DNA sequence: ATGCATGCATGCGCATGCATGC
DNA sequence: GCATGCATGCGCATGCATGCAT
């Protein structure tokens, strides 16, 4: 080891080698340890499982080396770049002892994770430099792929021989003399018989929550290497395990002088996507890891019960007092429907998401549960307002930091792919920001055309509005579309409006006050599980006798909202229905939809206007 | 002309014989840092005055000479008052360890910092007069804070190693751009003539942390007609992480200039930071409008706080929301459409240092954990009415504008002033106060009798209870704040029925009301606020009996 | 001794905010 | 109640002049 340090190679190395084959926890649990038998070894099934696999990649969690001891763990924290070649090698010693005639492509190299998370960034010091830190946040840009040289070819202009030169300390020193003819400054490199690596450019913005008074957002700059590059993708919520860096900047290209103030930098060396939180992502419902058989079994042992519906809608939030049909809505928005693939038919792009829109007076708790959605589900977005503008949602121009490459960056309803946007005053936007939703919340994409760019987006975005009448009262004597004052067009695309209004009733008085005062004095893991199985194994399909009642209950919702002074009914309204119905295919766990879906999406639908309280013939609702 | 080491000498047998302050206090500070058990130390001019005031005039005239003279007199004595290895020991010790084991520069080895604090005779200046005159003295300036700058490394000492030989090179830096070295200057590569190169080494190299800030004149020392001036100051050390945007602070530090024109800068030495309802008692009357406001700056346990006051001209609402903006320890004050948009919310600027883009909060940010006030309410922009509205029923911020994406924390509670109802402000804001005036002859004369010693006497007219000064106002309410009461299970059988009738009430009275569950969140907040104030575990009956008190009289105000 | 990076306008393209006119 | 006219900041590239580090 290099002056300075206290490490060892033999003694980590031999440590490392005890601790891969004598590290058992018994507090370990099912829960996590899939496929692994916990009385036996832990790392060493690991590693049996990449022999059987081939991932030349193994994942080591920093609290078991400090269980394991602490002087490890402080070396290893301390100095990253001796410790972890040591454990490469020793890894790969174990691996090549235990499996023979094993095949990969290159030796075993491991991963730490889970070390001492830092609450603030702003907190670090120049003591931290070099050492293993992990972090907490959002990304918002990657850049394009970057070359960067590990060796160099050089051939001779003379008797062009061919030889190779391998970096050290991060310069090259090309031959200055011949190994035939020895000619002086004979030798020209060549760069494409060279070898490269990736080297990517990503961004974070940081939001540890706990922010003390009047501390600003902070934005970090990552580098990944390797196969880690494209791993993530924006609007993605990670935490990083990496090192701390710090460079020095040049004052001007061309001069080597440099300024005493350096540049931090961080390099990426782990990825993590789980948290406790928030609902399984994208990238896991990819994999069948997910489930151990036992959860499998109880899960679809719960599904066969009637009121597990219902009993899920009493689970999705219990801060919140009743308001029933709103947590249904929110669970089958949040199950979704069935995503069908139209391009043979030339019609399109067909959104199989929901959207959902909340009216009543600002003495509500509308909010709360737009916060409680925003805060559980991932890739969620938030806006309110007039705080947001036509431009900040969609795309911008923006140059590269660097050269002028002309470079598009995303908005808020892009970052919302494969997510949910939720809006807070919907009154108060104007004109020309409802002009993008138009487009977005029915074709799923947005087509951008200015100076010297023309390109079309993926914005697959489920929305969650809230507004508000126009006095901020719901006036009994004016109408609910005057009450309303939105257009007809923007509230077609609604799948679910909800009027919440006062009933005045002395029991929910009571119930609501004994609650707000009690307040001052299922398992989430289950819910999501069943959610992500849910929605990462069935595809709905629809049969004759769902195809007569929904035909049946379009002409009879035609024939009801026929009267003026209540919001009409239109064509898109039955595909609305569909979708719902697909919902709760997905409730029950079923491939097949049934009378019974499209009965309960009709009621929904029914009692979310409160059509049935509502006068027929003059558009005023009385309890 | 004078010899320093005598100087030296002299400062070396006062850092040893200060005993009259009894314990010995320098030898403690030598002895923890020489057990690295602390990091800075401070000398008192002041405490110098004992000892002959000859040195305190050379330390005001040549600070920075004086400064690395205790510097290298405090190394020196360091050495004899070690007791102890370290305790725990980091990776610059295990290097000092390492060298030490095995001529180095004076502050490679050196792991403390020393600075100077003002003597107390010495009468602060205004950043108008600093000028010639006082380049390379010691002065202590009065200011605003207005920008700050990121914590970041700043290279002291750059270590080199060859590529042929164990040797390592350290360089000096005493310049913000250094030139690096490319040969290496060791006696074995000398005599072999090898011509290695040296590589910089992070890990061997010591740092410092950095900052900018920038100060600016108070108001009321700005001559006639002009406009208040800013300055510039660095801060390195255990002095980072001290001063914030929107502080009044004062600082003592030397005036030096940067290289025939010059620009100057100061670098940073010290910096500090600058019944009982008797708010204002300039004001007369109001006697009922006054505890809401204590109320309001204790706050609840969301617990915060919404205040609006809506009343004719001339009832002077103004005065009262300027002592609520003196009184409250972060607060701030707008007038109207002045600081309207790019005032409040946030936008993003270029960076003294690092030269690219970062966020500058608005009034609403600065005012975070605080009070901030507005006046002429009603006139305010949509825009910024809305944004008024998402801070008070979410607390945070939401802006999405061309290069802006951001989420920001504004936990302050608003006090608003209006003339004359709309629904908004009474769904919204949790207290609404209507203040009316009619004329009465004896409310009158009492009232001018008021004014009139007021502007008499300077001074309000004396009473059986005296008020009490600011400083002790703000210590009560920061020990009133540090308690968390909690409200009984029991008193939920009371406080719901509390509810239920008055609900039933305003059933009645279908004229003109609003009831909801915001008015039972805002007297169970006012409840636990009153039971804070009594220091009490258990709320009592009492608070929630003046809290329903107090939101009948502001709903009584018609 | 010579070629180049930088300081100082200026056009280009754009978004954002304030006022008003139908 | 909203689109537009009129400043103004932002980010950028481009052209003209000059002053000296390799
Ligand atoms: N109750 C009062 N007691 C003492 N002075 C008062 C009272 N009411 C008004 N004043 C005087 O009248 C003036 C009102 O001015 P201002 O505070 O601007 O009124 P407003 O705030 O209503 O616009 C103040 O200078 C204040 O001295
Ligand atoms: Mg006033
Ligand atoms: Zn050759
Ligand atoms: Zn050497």
């Amino acid at each position: 080891v290099i002056w300075g340090t206290d490490v060892n190679v033999a003694a980590c190395k031999e440590n490392f080698q005890r601790f891969l084959q004598r590290f058992i926890d018994p507090l370990a649990k099912e829960e996590e340890n899939v496929g692994i038998d916990i009385t036996e070894p832990l790392y060493m099934q690991r590693l049996g499982e990449i022999n059987v696999i081939g991932e030349p990649f193994l994942n080591v969690n920093c609290e078991h080396i400090k269980s394991f001891d602490k002087n490890l763990y402080r070396q290893l924290i301390s100095y990253p770049q001796e410790v972890i070649p040591t454990f490469d090698m020793a890894v790969n010693e174990i691996f090549f002892d235990r499996y023979p005639d094993s095949i990969l492509e290159h030796q075993i190299q491991v991963r730490p994770f889970n070390a001492l998370k830092t609450k603030n960034m702003r907190n670090l010091n120049p003591e931290d430099i070099d050492q293993l830190i992990t972090i907490s946040g959002m990304v918002i840009r990657t850049s394009q792929l970057i070359p960067e040289m590990q060796e160099a070819f050089f051939q001779c202009q003379v008797c062009a021989h061919t030889t190779r030169v391998e970096m050290d300390r991060g310069r090259i020193a090309e031959p200055s003399v011949c190994g035939r003819c020895h000619t002086t400054h004979s030798m020209a490199l060549i760069h494409n018989r060279s070898l490269f690596s990736d080297k990517q450019m990503i961004k974070l913005q940081e939001s540890p929550e706990d922010m003390p008074a009047g501390q600003t957002p902070h934005t970090v700059i990552l580098f990944a290497h390797n196969d880690l590059v494209d791993k993530v993708q924006p609007g993605d919520r990670v935490n990083v395990t990496g090192i701390y860096r710090a460079v020095p900047i040049r004052v001007n290209p061309r001069v080597s002088n440099v300024k005493s103030v350096y540049k931090t930098h961080i390099d990426v060396i782990h990825y993590r996507k789980t948290d406790a939180k928030r609902l399984h992502g994208l990238d896991e419902e990819a994999e069948q890891k997910l489930f151990s058989e036992k959860r499998v079994e109880l899960l679809k042992e719960l599904s066969r019960k009637p009121d597990i519906y219902e009993r899920l809608a009493s689970a999705l939030a219990p801060s919140i007092y009743e308001h029933e049909d709103i947590k249904k809505g929110i669970l089958l928005q949040l199950f979704g429907g069935t995503r069908k693939d139209f391009s043979h038919t030339g019609r399109g792009k067909f959104r199989a998401e929901i959207n959902i829109l909340l009216c009543g007076d600002p003495g509500t708790s509308k909010s709360q549960l737009l916060q409680y959605v925003y805060n559980l589900v991932p890739r969620g977005q938030y806006t309110s307002g007039k705080g947001s503008s036509a431009v900040g949602l969609t795309a911008y121009v923006m140059k590269d930091p660097e050269t002028r490459q002309l470079v598009l960056q995303t908005g808020a309803l892009v970052l919302s792919d494969n997510g949910i946007c939720c809006i807070d005053e919907f009154d108060k936007m104007n004109e020309s920001t409802r002009s993008v939703l138009h487009e977005v919340m029915e074709q799923q994409t947005l087509s951008i055309a200015k100076a010297g760019i023309i390109c079309q987006l993926n914005a697959r975005t489920s929305v969650l509005a809230a507004a508000n009448p126009i006095e901020s009262q719901w006036n009994p004597k004016k109408t609910t579309i005057e009450n309303i004052q939105l257009p007809h067009t923007l509230l077609s695309r609604f799948d679910l409006i909800f009027l919440m209004l006062d009933p005045q009733d002395e029991a929910y008085d009571r119930r609501l006050a004994h609650h707000l005062v009690a307040l001052y004095y299922l398992d989430m893991a289950v819910l999501k599980d069943y959610i992500a199985y849910a929605h990462s194994t069935i595809m709905p399909r629809l049969s004759e006798e769902a195809s007569q009642a929904l035909i049946e209950a379009y002409v009879d919702m035609r024939k009801i909202g026929s009267s003026r002074g209540m919001v009409s009914a239109y064509p898109r309204q039955l595909e609305s229905l569909i979708r719902l119905a697909e919902a709760h295919a997905k409730v029950r766990l079923s491939n097949k939809v049934e009378a019974i879906d499209v009965e309960e999406a009709k009621r929904l639908h029914r009692e979310a206007l409160k059509q049935s309280a509502t006068d027929p013939r003059t558009g005023i609702v009385d309890i | 002309l004078k010899d320093y080491a005598l100087e030296k000498e002299k400062v070396k047998k006062f850092l040893q014989e200060f005993y009259q302050d009894k314990q010995f206090k320098y030898g403690n500070q030598l002895v923890r840092l020489a057990h690295r058990e602390q990091v800075a130390l401070y000398v008192d001019l002041d405490d110098v005055a004992e000892d002959d005031p000859e040195l305190v005039d050379s330390i005001c005239e040549n600070a920075r000479r004086y400064a690395k003279l205790f510097a290298d007199a405090v190394q020196e004595l360091l050495p004899q008052y070690k007791e102890r290895e370290v305790v725990n020991k980091d990776v610059l010790d295990v290097y000092i360890e390492h060298r030490l084991m095995m001529q180095y520069p004076a502050e490679l080895m050196r792991r403390f910092e020393l600075y100077f604090q003002g003597p107390s005779s010495n009468k602060p200046r205004v950043i108008r007069e600093v000028r010639a005159d006082s380049v390379g003295k010691l002065v202590t300036v009065r200011g605003i804070v207005t920008r700050v700058s990121e914590v970041k490394p700043k290279m002291v000492v750059a270590t080199y190693t060859c590529d042929q030989c164990g040797a390592e090179t350290y360089q000096p830096i005493q310049s913000p751009t250094f030139m690096p070295l490319i040969m290496c200057p060791s006696q074995e590569c000398q005599t072999n003539r090898s011509g290695g190169r040296l590589y910089l080494q992070t890990r061997g190299s010591r740092f410092i942390k950095f900052q900018e800030m920038k100060m600016q004149e108070h108001s009321d020392q700005v001559p006639v007609g002009n406009i208040p001036r800013s300055i510039t100051v660095l801060v390195e050390g255990e002095n980072t992480r001290i001063a914030q945007p929107g502080d009044h602070v004062s600082v003592t530090g030397i005036f030096l200039p940067i290289l025939l024109l010059s620009e100057t800068y100061l670098e940073a030495h010290r910096i500090v930071k600058m019944l009982a309802a008797s708010i204002a008692p300039e004001i007369y009357g109001h006697e009922d409008v006054k505890k809401a406001l204590l109320l309001l700056l204790v706050g609840g346990v969301r617990g915060n706080i919404n205040i609006c006051l809506m009343g004719d001209p001339g009832v002077a609402k103004s005065q009262l929301l300027s002592y609520i903006d003196r009184l409250a320890p972060r607060s701030q004050y707008t007038t109207g459409r002045g600081s309207s948009g790019v005032g409040l919310t946030a936008a993003v600027l270029r960076d003294s240092v690092s030269g690219e883009l970062t966020l500058e909060g608005g009034a609403l940010v600065l005012a975070d954990q605080g009070v901030c006030c507005i006046d002429e309410f009603d006139k305010m922009a949509e825009a910024d009415r809305t944004a008024i509205h998402e801070v008070m029923e979410q607390q945070t911020i939401s802006i999405a504008k061309a290069g802006i994406l951001t989420t920001l924390n504004a936990r302050c509670s608003i006090l608003a002033a209006a003339n004359p109802l709309p629904a908004a402000l009474l769904s919204r804001f949790d207290l609404l106060w209507l203040i009316q005036d009619r004329p009465d002859r004896d409310n009158d004369l009492r009232l001018a009798q008021h004014i009139t010693y007021v502007h008499q006497h300077s001074r309000q007219p004396p009473s059986q209870f005296e008020p009490l000064d600011m400083k002790l106002m703000r210590r009560y309410i920061a020990m009133c704040r540090e308690k968390q009461p909690m409200v009984p299970e029991s008193l939920a059988d009371y406080i719901t029925a509390a509810y239920v009738e008055m609900r039933r009430e305003a059933w009645a009275s279908k004229d003109a009301t609003y009831t909801s569950a915001r008015t039972l969140l805002a007297i169970l907040r006012l409840s636990t606020a009153l039971a804070r104030l009594r220091m009490v575990d258990v709320v009592e009956k009492e608070d929630v009996n003046e809290a329903i008190r107090l939101m009948e009289m502001s709903k009584d105000s018609l």
